[PDB]
């Protein structure tokens, strides 16, 4: 059971949307978690249970997707919303997670 | 502990005050099935066993 | 919540460190914790579990035999232990929660800070 | 009505609507059928006073 | 009761129990119609006698 993130660096400007994906090697449910890690902090996590955010996250991050296919959806952030992404899972022992994916503009 | 499915536990029901609310918005639960009777009404009607 | 981990440095190869987190808020009891190391310049990969008493601990790749976590809730801490080290394993190190025993638990998650650990 | 809501009490209620009418059309037949028995025996009255 | 297990072999005998009933129905209604019209023939034959 191993996360992977397949989209590479991308280059969105401040604006428009970015949708990022996230698999997995077998059939995980409502148990994916999402982290944003900037240059040398700590992974601030992101959505509960792949549907509800957690406090301090605004509105505009929004979690979805099922079955082994999971997506990140960013529908207009700002001016300085661009790091590291990661998914993670608590099915099973241990939490994998995964690769992770930058952006750059 | 719980038991095993070959020999499952069974525990009866006396005079009481049963509640069903609490129970049911603790948001925990992987299946909250009611079939013959709604999840709000436990509330309010009384039973025999 | 809150979680607060100390222990770090420099080191040698082949000694010992007290990788210890505190915690307090929430109940450390009823409630499973991990480890978790980042070498500066990677992602992130997990080390090992403890499972709310210690019965059931399990281990990461090469890191089975050099590391031994243990929890104590009657002084609501943990530990890794760290011991005869390599130097290919400086990295930072985070203690978080897996989450949930009972059915009244109410799963939240919370990470640490971290802790770095230097060898020579 | 008190165990079950709107979406699934109406399955149940329609099936005692459906009986209970046709229970009350059947009684209506026999009282028409009846009624016209005893109009001849009073048309047979009236013509023997 | 052959191709059907008990949980879906009662839906499809109350279709059969139905269609039956309302046609044993309108056979019982029909007669009682027919009768009634026998009845007043008679009555005419008994007084023609």
């Amino acid at each position: 059971i191993r996360m992977t993130q397949s989209p590479p660096t991308l280059s969105l400007s401040p604006g428009e949307r970015a949708t990022l994906s996230c698999r997995a090697s077998q059939s995980v449910t409502n148990y994916l978690v999402w982290y944003q890690q900037k240059p040398g902090q700590a992974p601030r996590l992101l959505i509960y249970d792949t549907f509800n955010r957690a406090t301090g996250i605004p509105a505009r991050f929004s979690g979805s997707g099922s079955g082994t296919d999971f997506t990140l959806t960013i529908s207009s952030l700002e001016p300085e919303d661009f790091a590291v992404y990661y998914c993670q899972q608590r099915s099973n022992w241990p939490p994998t997670f995964g690769q992770g994916t930058k952006v750059d503009i | 502990r719980f038991a095993s499915v070959y020999a499952w536990n069974r525990k009866r029901i006396s005079n009481c005050v049963a509640d069903y609310s609490v129970l049911y918005n603790s948001a925990s639960f992987s299946t909250f099935k009611c079939y013959g009777v709604s999840p709000t009404k436990l509330n309010d009607l009384c039973f025999t066993n | 919540v809150q979680l607060v981990e100390s222990g770090g440095g420099v080191v040698q190869p082949g000694t010992s460190l007290r990788l210890s987190c505190a915690a307090s808020g929430f109940s450390f009891s009823h409630y499973v914790m991990y480890w978790v190391r980042q070498a500066p310049g990677k992602g992130l990969d997990w080390v090992a579990i403890i499972s709310f008493d210690g019965s059931s601990q399990y281990y990461a790749d090469s890191v089975k035999g050099r590391f031994t976590i243990s929890r104590d809730n009657s002084k609501d801490t943990l530990y890794l232990q760290m011991h005869s080290l390599r130097p290919e394993d400086t990295a930072v190190y985070y203690c978080a929660i897996h989450g949930g025993t009972y059915y009244y638990d109410k799963n939240i998650l919370a990470w640490g800070q971290g802790t770095l650990v230097t060898v020579s | 009505l008190s165990r079950l809501d709107p979406p699934e009490a109406e399955v149940q209620i329609d099936r005692l609507i459906t009986g209970r009418l046709q229970s009350l059309q059947t009684y209506v037949t026999q009282q028409l059928i009846r009624a016209a028995e005893i109009r001849a025996s009073a048309n047979l009255a009236a013509t023997k006073m």
